[PDB]
C-alpha cells in the first residue's frame, strides 16, 4: 500500500505573504558579474541615518527667520512621524509604510547669517498633559538646551523617547485629537544685528530607531 | 501582636495587627524599561503616611455596604505635586485600615485592594476573598495592613487618566451594639505610597 | 485545626486529622495554557469587523474562563468563512489599509481559511478590564475584511494570564440546579 | 503546553510560527498553595 | 516518478479541539517584555485553594445566626458542587464547566461575636442511603467533629470524598433525585449569651481536588 | 554638539548627553530584501502583457520602496489566474514566439498558477530611471501571454539594491495628516 | 533572507531554483552610519 496521507482543511490557500517559494521551470541561468557595484545600501535605516533631510516650515521654504519684535517662539510643532512640518522628509516618507516605532529623532540646527551676526537659540521637549508653552521662561523645565552660534555652525539636538507604552504609533486618528506623543519647541533667546537671516533645519533617524509592522497603505 | 511600621519620617503602631498581607507579590519588577530611555529618577521625600476618612460604620448598614475609593487620590503634601509636575510616574501602595470599636462589639469587615475596576454588582460580592485582602472582626483585631505592588498594562502610568488599584471594604456581618460595645465605628484609611518612580517632566506657567 | 482566621493566609487541613490518607490527585485538565485553546465562536459581523477577543460572549468556556483574568497574553488563530478575498490588516493599520492586497491576503478555498497570525501591540500584556465599559483602542489584534464574513472563531495560543477575578455560576431559584444529563 | 500533540516538528522556522519573546534584565498563586498551613494548631491527645 | 500517496478517507475536518497549529503569514515579530510581571497563576485550581470565598444561606447574607430555641440544626445542604448554598462561589463558579470531579472540599466556618459571647458548634457527614439526621444526638455516628469559639476565631475540616464509582458528577439530573452524594450537616450544640451573633462560613478546594473532562456548556 | 554643519559627514548624537541611557533597536522588519518579497499587485492588460517590474503601481508598497533605489536585482516570482494556456518567452524573444509550445507553457488548474521564473536580461543591474519616461527595451523580465489573463501579482527574491532615491509621504492640508485606525 | 521560511531544504536543486551568481576577479551605507561622529566637540564641564 502506498503511504496514506489526510488532506487538511483549510490549508494551502495562496496567502500574500507565505514563506513557501515556487517552483521552477527554466534552470540553468549564469548572470552577468556584480562584483563591488557602488553604493549597495542593505537596511533601509542605514540610509535615514547617515543622510539628514529639510522640514517643511510655513510657506515652501525650510528654513525659519529671525523674530525681531516681541515674540520669542520660532516654530513649534507636534511630535509625530504625520505631522505638518515633518510632511516631506525621508523619515516621515518610509514611516507611512509602518504602523509603530520606538526611538529618537534628531534635529539638526545650521545658522547662515552674515560673519557679522550673532544669535541664541533654544529647543525644548514638553510632553503631553500640559498645554506647550508659550515664552522661554516658562519653557526652562522642560528637556531644553541652548546653543550659540559661532565658528562651528551646525548643532545637533535628540529628542529623547518618553512613552507609556512601549511602542508609537505613525499615525493620528481623528478620534485622538491630544496628541499622545507631546509637542517640541523651539525658542529665540536673543539676537544681535541677526534681522531676516535664516536658520535652516534638518531630521535624521536616531541611534536606536526602531520600525516594525509593515503595512502597504494607500500612498501610492 | 505589637507591630511598628514606618514609611519615610513617619511612623505608626498597632497593638492587635495579625501580619501583614503581602498581595500579588514581595518584590517590584524591573523599573527601567526601554520606553523611558533612562530619564527617570527615584524620588524619596514622598513616600511617607497620608490620611483620610472613609465612612461610619453603623447597625444599620446590611450586608454588602462597599464604599469604595480609588487611589491615587488628591494629596496636599509632596506626593499630590508629583502628578502635577511629572508626566509618567509609578509607584506602589501600603495601606492600613483602622476601626477603633471595643472588645464587645460583635460584628465583621473584609477590605481588599483590588485592581482596576469601577462597580461591582452584589453577586461578585460573595468572592471578594480573590484579591489581596483582610477581615477587620472587632473581636480580636483593628487594624488590616494589606501591601501591594504596582501593577499596570504599561510600564509607566499616567495618573491622570488610569488608576489602578482601588481599596474596597466591606461588611460582611452586621454591627452589633449587644451590651457595652460602642455605639458606631468609624473607619479611618493610613495609605502611604511607596517605592515611586517618576520620569518626564512638565513646563509650569 | 483553630486558627487566627482574619489574616488571610491560606489553611488547607485535610483529611488524615480523622484516620483519612489522601490519594492522588493529578490536574491536567485545569491548567490555563490547556482549557483555552479551543475555537470559541464569536457573532460574526458583516464585511469588516476587528479582532477583539472581547466580542466572544461572557458564557461560553473560552469567554469565561477569560474574564477571571485581569491581564493575559495569547497569540492567536481563526478560521474564517469568507466569501472574497479576506485580508488582515496588522494592530493600528488605518482602517482604508484593508483594501490592499499588499496585506496578507487568502484567497478563496472552501470551506475555511485557517490563519495563525501573532501577537501585536504596544502595551506588554492586555486587560479585560481598564479603570478608564469601553475599553481604549490599543487593546486589539487587528481588523479583518472580506466580502461577506460568515463564520468566525478564536483559538488563543502560548495564553498566559495574571490576576484573577471572579468567576459565576447561574443561580438557581430550588434548592438544587438539576438538570439532564445524557443516558441510554 | 495546550493542544499541541504531534511529534514531528512544525514545518516553519520558530520566528515564523509565532512571535519571538524578548527578556529585559503558574509563578506566584503555585507559591501560595505551597505555603498553605496544615499541621495540628493545638496539642493532640 | 514522484512519490505516491493516498489520499485517505473521512479525514482532516476541522475538528474543534484538533492538535494541529495553522500556519503563519506574518512572522518576525518581537513583542514587549514580560520578565516577572506580578501575580501570575498557571492552573486554575491553584487560585481555588490559596484563595475562598462565601456561601450563600438563606436570604442573601453568607452568615448564619444562632438558634436560641428548641431547633438545634443550623443549616444543612447537599453535598453537590451545583446545590444552592454553593451557587455562587468560585469552586461552584469553575466546576460547571468540568463534568466531572473527585477530592475533599474544605469549609471555612469563623465566628464573629462578641468578646463576651460563647457558643460550641458541630458538623456532620451523612452518606446516601438513609435520610439526613435531625438531632446532634442522632449524627454523631458520622464522621463529625466539634469545636469550641474561643481566642483563634475560625476552624476549617474538610469533608470526605466517599463514593462507590471513583469519579462522581458535577451536576443533578431531574432523574435522580435521590442526591446521589449525600447531606453535609451542621448543628449547634449550646450557647452562652450568643443571641443574634454570626457565624460566617467559607469554601475552598482542597488538598487533592480534581477536576477533569471539560465541557462549556451554557453557563455564557 | 556644535560641529561644522557644511561637510555631509553624518553626525548622530544620542540621548546620552543629558543622562540618557539608550535602550537596544533591533530592525528586522525595514531589510530591503525582507520587505520587498510580498506579491505588489499590477493592473493586468489583456491577452498579452510584459513582465515589467515598472508598471507596478508608485503607491503601492513593493513599488514605492522600489522607486528609492536607483539599480536593483531581484529574481522574480508570478501568480495568475490565466483562462487558457499561459507560456513565457525569454527576455528578447520575438514576440510571435509566445505561441509555441516548446517555451514554459503551464496548463490551466484552478485558481491560481504559481510560477518562480529567473532573472535573464543582458545588463548586470537593472535601473529604475534612465538618463537617455520611457526606458529602453532591455530593461524586463519576459513576456506571458493567455487567452484571457485575469490577474497578475509580482514577488522580487533575493532583492539587492543600490544608490538610494527620494521617498516622499503624502502632504496634508491640515497641520497633522489625521485619519482613522482601527478600534474595537 | 526574505520570506523564506521552512527548515526543510527545497525539493529542487539550487541550479535549477533561481539563477546561479558568478564573480569576477548592506554594504556602503552600513559603513557610512558606524562612521557616525557622536562624541561632545567641546570641553565638557
Amino acid at each position: 500500500g502506498i503511504f496514506p496521507v489526510a488532506c487538511s482543511d483549510g490549508y494551502g490557500g495562496l496567502v500574500t505573504t507565505d514563506p513557501k517559494t515556487a517552483d521552477p521551470v527554466y534552470g540553468k541561468v549564469f548572470n552577468p558579474p556584480r562584483n563591488m557595484l557602488p553604493g549597495r545600501f542593505t537596511n533601509l535605516l542605514d540610509v535615514a541615518e547617515a543622510c539628514p533631510t529639510f522640514l517643511h516650515f510655513d510657506g515652501d521654504v525650510p528654513y525659519v527667520t529671525t523674530k525681531t519684535d516681541s515674540d520669542r517662539v520660532l516654530a513649534q510643532f507636534d511630535l509625530s512621524l504625520a505631522a505638518k512640518h515633518m510632511s516631506n522628509t525621508f523619515l516621515a516618507g518610509l514611516a507611512q509604510y509602518y504602523t509603530q516605532y520606538s526611538g529618537t529623532v534628531n534635529l539638526h540646527f545650521m545658522f547662515t547669517g552674515p560673519t557679522d551676526a550673532k544669535a541664541r537659540y533654544m529647543i525644548a521637549y514638553a510632553p503631553p498633559g500640559m498645554e506647550p508653552p508659550k515664552t522661554p521662561e516658562a519653557a526652562a523645565h522642560c528637556i531644553h538646551a541652548e546653543w550659540d552660534t559661532g565658528l562651528n555652525s551646525k548643532f545637533t539636538f535628540s529628542i529623547p523617547y518618553l512613552s507609556a507604552a512601549d511602542y508609537a504609533y505613525t499615525a493620528s486618528d481623528a478620534a485622538e485629537t491630544t496628541n499622545v506623543q507631546g509637542w517640541v519647541c523651539l525658542f529665540q533667546i536673543t539676537h544681535g544685528k541677526a534681522e531676516g537671516d535664516a536658520l535652516v533645519v534638518l531630521a535624521s533617524a536616531g541611534k536606536d530607531f526602531e520600525l516594525r509592522l509593515p503595512v502597504d497603505a494607500r500612498q501610492q | 501582636r505589637i507591630l511598628t511600621t514606618r514609611n519615610g519620617h513617619t511612623t505608626s503602631t498597632t497593638q492587635s495587627s495579625v501580619g501583614i498581607t503581602h498581595g500579588y507579590a514581595t518584590a517590584e519588577d524591573f523599573v527601567n524599561g526601554p520606553n523611558t530611555s533612562g530619564l527617570e529618577t527615584r524620588v524619596i521625600q514622598a513616600e511617607r503616611f497620608f490620611k483620610t476618612h472613609l465612612f461610619d460604620w453603623v447597625t444599620s448598614d446590611p450586608f454588602g455596604r462597599y464604599y469604595l475609593l480609588e487611589l491615587p487620590t488628591d494629596h496636599k503634601g509632596v506626593y499630590g505635586s508629583l502628578t502635577d509636575s511629572y508626566a509618567y510616574m509609578r509607584n506602589g501602595w501600603d495601606v492600613e485600615v483602622t476601626a477603633v470599636g471595643n472588645q464587645f462589639n460583635g460584628g465583621c469587615l473584609l477590605v481588599a485592594m483590588v485592581p482596576e475596576l469601577c462597580s461591582i454588582e452584589q453577586r461578585e460580592l460573595f468572592q471578594l476573598t480573590l484579591f489581596p485582602h483582610q477581615f477587620i472582626n472587632p473581636r480580636t483585631n483593628m487594624t488590616a495592613h494589606i501591601k501591594v505592588p504596582f501593577v499596570g498594562v504599561n510600564r509607566y502610568d499616567q495618573y491622570k487618566v488610569h488608576k489602578p488599584w482601588t481599596l474596597v471594604v466591606m461588611v460582611v456581618a452586621p454591627l452589633t451594639v449587644n451590651t457595652e460595645g460602642a455605639p458606631q465605628i468609624k473607619v479611618y484609611a493610613n495609605i502611604a505610597p511607596t517605592n515611586v518612580h517618576v520620569a518626564g517632566e512638565f513646563p509650569s506657567k | 485545626t483553630t486558627s487566627t482566621g482574619e489574616s488571610a493566609d491560606p489553611v488547607t487541613t485535610t483529611v488524615e486529622n480523622y484516620g483519612g490518607e489522601t490519594q492522588v490527585q493529578r490536574r491536567h485538565h485545569t491548567d490555563v495554557s490547556f482549557i483555552l485553546d479551543r475555537f470559541v465562536k464569536v457573532t460574526p459581523k458583516d464585511s469588516i469587523n476587528v479582532l477583539d477577543l472581547m466580542q466572544t460572549p461572557s458564557h461560553t468556556l473560552v469567554g469565561a474562563l477569560l474574564r477571571t483574568a485581569t491581564y493575559y497574553f495569547a497569540d492567536l488563530e481563526v478560521a474564517v468563512k469568507h466569501k472574497g478575498d479576506l485580508t488582515w490588516v496588522p494592530n493600528g493599520a488605518p482602517v482604508a489599509a484593508l483594501d490592499n492586497t499588499t496585506n496578507p491576503t487568502a484567497y478563496h478555498k472552501a470551506p475555511l481559511t485557517r490563519l495563525a497570525l501573532p501577537y501585536t501591540a504596544p502595551h506588554r500584556v492586555l486587560a479585560t478590564v481598564y479603570n478608564g465599559r469601553p475599553l481604549p483602542t490599543s487593546f486589539n489584534y487587528g481588523a479583518i475584511k472580506a466580502t461577506r464574513v460568515i463564520e468566525l472563531l478564536y483559538r488563543m495560543k502560548r495564553a498566559e494570564t495574571y490576576c484573577p477575578r471572579p468567576l459565576l455560576a447561574v443561580h438557581p431559584s430550588a434548592a438544587r440546579h438539576k438538570q439532564k444529563i445524557v443516558a441510554p | 503546553s495546550g493542544n499541541t500533540g504531534s511529534i514531528i516538528n512544525n514545518y516553519y522556522m520558530q520566528q515564523y510560527q509565532n512571535s519571538m519573546d524578548t527578556q529585559l534584565g503558574n509563578d506566584w498563586f503555585s507559591k501560595l498553595a505551597s505555603s498553605a498551613f496544615s499541621g495540628l494548631f493545638g496539642a493532640l491527645l
